[PDB]
């Protein structure tokens, strides 16, 4: 449950690193699905069983399906950006890479030095998450329904064809 | 030598500096979304570094 | 904890707005009618105002672990509801010029108002995040409502990408704060610290990433560059709503977060917010200097005015009248922006199609729209902090708050930025009365004109006689 | 740390490993052996699926703890389901879910 | 026996990589992909924080996070489809008519 966490985290890191430096959209989405599977493995290693289940069900199984749908619908066959390949030119990526590395060192310095007795890994079931969800977080549930409704209305108004 | 008011000019130079600084600051509004994201990340780095330095 | 009937009567504006969303949606599904669905939305918002009266008859109490209702919540709920009602009134003639479906506008306006009410009542990181998102996503729809027009689609794409990035930043900072502090309530962010150890590195870093998200949402430097683009490209009633209600609700929840959190009186966060306030005032006023576009000018204006408000926030843990100053200034800023963006909306209405230009052309407005020119110059004087206007009352409150707290750099920044504002605001107000070479008839356009005229009269009367507004804001006290 | 639990964990691991290895080995044997010689309604449907799947996950969390949530949880889930059904009726009536207009 | 620092550091690494992908990629689709990586990293951080404290609030925060991710992904892909239908080009630099 520690070995699983470390291998799944390493797989997730390598997968998103190959996501952001790839040219084919379907390949990038495939590596993104692999990263989401690894992050669900991380969730299962920590005891968040409901979170890992929803990571495969919804994030890797609904939202990535929407991304794949859009990619195959727009039919990206190298529209002047695959043949250009500007993101792997050092003058384009060296700036944001150092900026993100500085942000990573600052955040990681903040992470260290915090007291830490360790994550126990005791499973927090979907039962307890459901109890909290419809107990002290009722308004979160109803207004999240309204949030998804807003997303539905916006995406219908913009994305329909006519 | 004073027929064109020198004190008025050395009191009008703050307006000149204001126009110059405004024109310089308007270069950041280039309309490019990737620069806007870059500016947000730069500001995030600056705010985090300031919080770590000041503590 | 559970929801009692007392918790239900406190929840009344949220319940009425949610029921209005459902009823308006069902009416849209039954038949697509512009007039009746606009009427249903505005009826729901007026019923939410009367519900705020009924909430005021009840007490101040914590309706959930998530929400807390007090006079603060009632005041900012009322501000959000007034901005939403004005947006609907401005939106009807502009949508009458529209060709496609014109009722999803009202659905998105109602959902954004629901998010504003949630941010007014938010006592939790949960409700803060959810209220920010409920503000943002209908605004993604509203900013790109005329997606066939190039500028509206571009503003939609920019606002959507940047708000998704800001919500990621805010969520990650919330997660780091929750990693440090085991509770997500506002009062518990820093309770498990003592003996001068308030400056925990992880709590500070999480609050910094939350500052990144909230400063995107409040157009604070250096998360401000989206503001003139999204303000110019969006539809004019959407510009009205994004200028007033979004900033008011988010700045209110920032008030409550920094009032309740024990880390809100951290010196490092105070210095960082002071830097952001100084830069926001100076940069917004300097960048509005050479603008021929009225909407970009009002965007940089919003940057500067939110900098003034942030100055009023910095003195929250030292002085006493910081909440009073923020309330008075927010009422004045609401009425000024409602009037100014309403004049811009009424002259851009009805919609001329995605191909035709939507330029304001404010020069020589007095010779064919005299009342609108008078309203716009009253707004331009109010946003400049001219005495006899309510914007001066807000500026006076900010200056008194800064002087009490010995924030001398911020006070000098307010003075310098106010002078620069005098330049560009008076340029617009006097270009209203020059001469231009060249370049309605329904009661909804007249209703929008009535709204901007009442805003002008409110600004003038409460600038001359600000005691009723000060008395109202003083009795809207949050839980100590 | 029960021996039944660790035995079932080993059995699950061996099941997944042997199954994926069986598929991969069968394709490897198939490859090695033998000699040689659009409409936007798809987006709309997938987007509706994503939205209704997240609202489904809310109901998934509710269903496993209905007795612990009591009647107040039933009331909250009834409001949730009514809002979801109102959105569904809206999508049906405006022609969003009509495949052949 | 997993430190909270390690889960938080992994989430920070994923957030940084997603932000790098959002900045350096000129295609709008890859910007949306980086946005998903960012918000998924934030939700992972919330789950790690909740699992350290032994509370259900981290998974509820994850649930709200992925509700936002789903809705904003649908909105972003609708805007992407509209941009492709209006311009036949997914260049985020070309959609820059509004400037200071
Ligand atoms: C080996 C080198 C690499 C080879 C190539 C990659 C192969 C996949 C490697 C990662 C996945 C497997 C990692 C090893 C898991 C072994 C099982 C294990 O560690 O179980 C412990 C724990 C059991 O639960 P618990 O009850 O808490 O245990 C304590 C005792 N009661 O377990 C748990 O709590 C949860 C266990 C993890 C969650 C299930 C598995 C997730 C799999 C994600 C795959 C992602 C995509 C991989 C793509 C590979 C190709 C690139
Ligand atoms: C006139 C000058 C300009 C004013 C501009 C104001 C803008 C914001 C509008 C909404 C403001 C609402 C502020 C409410 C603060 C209430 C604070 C409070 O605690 O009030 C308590 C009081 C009852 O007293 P008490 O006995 O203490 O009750 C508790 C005992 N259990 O309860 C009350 O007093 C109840 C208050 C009810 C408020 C209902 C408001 C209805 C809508 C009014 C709109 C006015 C028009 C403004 C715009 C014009 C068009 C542009
Ligand atoms: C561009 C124009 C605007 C310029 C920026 C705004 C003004 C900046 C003024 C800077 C003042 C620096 C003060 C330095 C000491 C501060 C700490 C201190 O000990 O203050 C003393 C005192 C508070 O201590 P206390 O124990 O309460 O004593 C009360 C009796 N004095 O303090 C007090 O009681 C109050 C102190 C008041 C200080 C003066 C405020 C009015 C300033 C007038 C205008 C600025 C100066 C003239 C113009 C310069 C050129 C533009
Ligand atoms: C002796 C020192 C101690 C006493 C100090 C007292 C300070 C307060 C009182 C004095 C204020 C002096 C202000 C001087 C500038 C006045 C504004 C001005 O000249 O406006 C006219 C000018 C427009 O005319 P034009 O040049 O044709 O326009 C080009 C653009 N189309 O406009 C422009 O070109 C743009 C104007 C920009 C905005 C106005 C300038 C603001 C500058 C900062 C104000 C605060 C100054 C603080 C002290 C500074 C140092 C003395
Ligand atoms: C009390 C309000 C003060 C600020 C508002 C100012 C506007 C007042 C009403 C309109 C006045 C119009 C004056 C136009 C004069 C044009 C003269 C042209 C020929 C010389
Ligand atoms: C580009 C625009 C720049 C505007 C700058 C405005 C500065 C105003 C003057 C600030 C003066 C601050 C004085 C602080 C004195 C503190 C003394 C503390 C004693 C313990
Ligand atoms: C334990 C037995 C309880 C029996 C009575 C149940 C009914 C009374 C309590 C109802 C509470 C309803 C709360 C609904 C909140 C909806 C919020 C919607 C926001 C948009």
């Amino acid at each position: 449950m520690e070995f699983a966490f470390y291998i799944c985290g390493l797989i997730a890191i390598l997968a998103t690193l190959r996501v952001i430096t790839h040219t084919n959209p379907v390949h990038a989405l495939l590596y993104l699905i692999i990263s989401l599977l690894a992050i669900s493995g991380v969730f299962f290693s920590l005891g968040a069983y409901f979170a890992g289940a929803l990571e495969i069900i919804v994030y890797a199984g609904a939202i990535m399906v929407l991304f794949v749908f859009v990619v195959m619908m727009l039919n990206l066959g190298g529209s002047e950006i695959e043949q250009e390949r500007q993101w792997l030119k050092p003058q384009v990526w060296i700036g944001p890479a150092i900026l993100s590395a500085i942000m990573l060192v600052v955040i990681v310095y903040a992470i260290l030095g915090v007291n830490d007795q360790g994550i126990d890994g005791t499973p927090i079931s979907a039962k307890a998450v459901g109890i909290t969800l419809f107990g002290p977080y009722v308004l979160a549930v109803e207004l999240a329904s309204m949030l998804l409704l807003a997303g539905l209305v916006v995406a219908f108004h913009v994305g329909r064809e006519e | 030598l004073l027929k064109r008011d020198p004190l008025n000019s050395m009191m009008n130079i703050p307006a000149v500096l204001s126009r110059f600084a405004g024109k310089g600051l308007l270069l950041s509004e280039n309309g490019y979304l990737r620069w806007y994201v870059a500016s947000m990340s730069i500001g995030a780095v600056v705010v985090l570094a300031l919080l770590m330095v000041l503590r | 904890m559970t929801i009692t009937p007392q918790n239900l009567i406190a929840l009344l504006p949220l319940l009425i707005v949610g029921l209005t969303v459902v009823v308006v949606m069902l009416s849209i599904a039954w038949r697509r009618n512009h007039f009746l669905n606009a009427t249903l939305s505005v009826i729901g918002l007026n019923a939410a105002l009367v519900s705020l009266w009924f909430v005021g008859q009840a007490g101040a109490m914590d309706v959930t672990p998530l929400m807390r209702v007090d006079g603060f919540a009632m005041l900012y709920t009322g501000l959000v509801l007034l901005a939403s009602l004005a947006t609907c009134t401005f939106a009807y003639p502009w949508l009458e010029g529209y060709n496609d479906n014109k009722d999803e506008f009202y659905l998105l306006v109602l959902i954004a108002a629901l998010g504003g009410i949630l941010l007014a009542n938010a006592n939790h990181l949960a409700s803060l995040f959810l209220g920010i998102e409920l503000i943002s996503l209908p605004l993604f729809g509203l900013v790109g409502y005329a997606f066939r027009q190039k500028r509206s689609l571009e503003a939609s794409i920019k606002y959507t990408i940047l708000s998704a990035a800001a919500s990621s930043f805010l969520l990650f900072g919330m997660a780091l704060v929750y990693a440090q502090s085991g509770d997500l309530s506002f009062v518990a962010l820093g309770k498990n610290l003592g003996d001068g150890m308030l400056n925990e590195p992880l709590l500070l870093a999480g609050f910094g990433l939350m500052i990144v998200g909230l400063g995107f949402k409040l157009s604070l430097v250096p998360f401000h560059l989206w503001t003139p683009d999204v303000y110019q490209g969006a539809p004019a009633p959407v510009s009205t709503f994004l200028a007033t209600a979004s900033k008011i609700a988010i700045f209110g929840v920032v008030m409550r977060l920094f009032l309740y959190a024990p880390v809100g009186d951290s010196e490092a966060i105070r210095v960082v917010l002071a830097i952001i306030a100084f830069a926001s005032i100076i940069f917004g006023n300097l960048m509005a200097l050479s603008q021929t576009n009225i909407k970009r000018l009002l965007g940089y204006s919003s940057i500067s005015h939110l900098g003034y408000l942030l100055v009023a926030l910095i003195a929250l843990q030292t002085g006493e009248m910081s909440m009073e100053a923020v309330g008075v200034y927010l009422a004045g800023y609401l009425f000024s922006s409602l009037g100014a963006f309403g004049v811009v909306s009424l002259m851009s209405s009805p919609y001329r199609g995605p191909d035709a230009d939507s330029l304001f052309s404010y020069r020589g407005l007095f010779w064919h729209r005299p009342i609108l020119a008078a309203v716009m110059t009253v707004m331009m004087l109010s946003l400049a902090g001219i005495p006899m206007t309510l914007g001066f009352i807000g500026k006076f409150y900010v200056l008194a708050v800064g002087v009490q707290a010995h924030l001398w750099w911020l006070v000098g920044a307010v003075v310098v930025g106010s002078a620069i504002g005098l330049y560009y605001y008076l340029r617009v107000a006097v270009s209203l009365y020059l001469h231009a070479p060249e370049q309605p008839s329904n009661w909804q356009y007249s209703a929008g004109g009535i709204v901007v005229l009442i805003s002008a009269l409110l600004v003038l009367v409460l600038g001359v006689w600000p005691q009723p507004l000060i008395s109202i804001v003083r009795l809207a006290m949050p839980l100590m | 740390t029960s021996t039944e639990v660790i035995a079932h964990h080993w059995a699950f691991a061996i099941f997944l490993i042997v199954a994926i290895g069986l598929c991969c080995l069968m394709l490897v044997g198939g490859w090695f052996l033998g000699g040689r010689a659009l409409s936007a309604k798809f987006y709309l449907v997938a987007m509706f699926f994503v939205i209704f799947d997240v609202e489904a996950l809310y109901l998934f969390a509710w269903s496993t703890s209905i007795r612990e949530s009591g009647w107040v949880g039933f009331v909250e889930a009834a409001i949730f389901i009514f809002v979801l059904l109102a959105g569904l009726v809206y999508l049906v009536r405006i022609g969003a879910l009509d495949w052949t207009p | 026996m997993i430190p909270l620092q390690h889960g938080l550091i992994l989430a920070a690494i994923l957030f940084v990589l997603g932000l790098t992908g959002l900045v350096i990629r000129r295609n709008l689709l890859f910007m949306l992909i980086g946005l998903e990586i960012m918000i998924n990293a934030s939700a992972l951080a919330f789950v790690v924080a909740g699992s350290y404290w032994g509370q259900t609030d981290g998974q509820v925060m994850y649930i709200l996070a992925i509700s936002l991710a789903a809705a904003e992904a649908s909105i972003g892909l609708a805007l992407l489809l509209q941009l492709h239908r209006r311009r036949q080009n997914l260049n985020i630099d070309s959609v820059s008519e509004m400037r200071g």
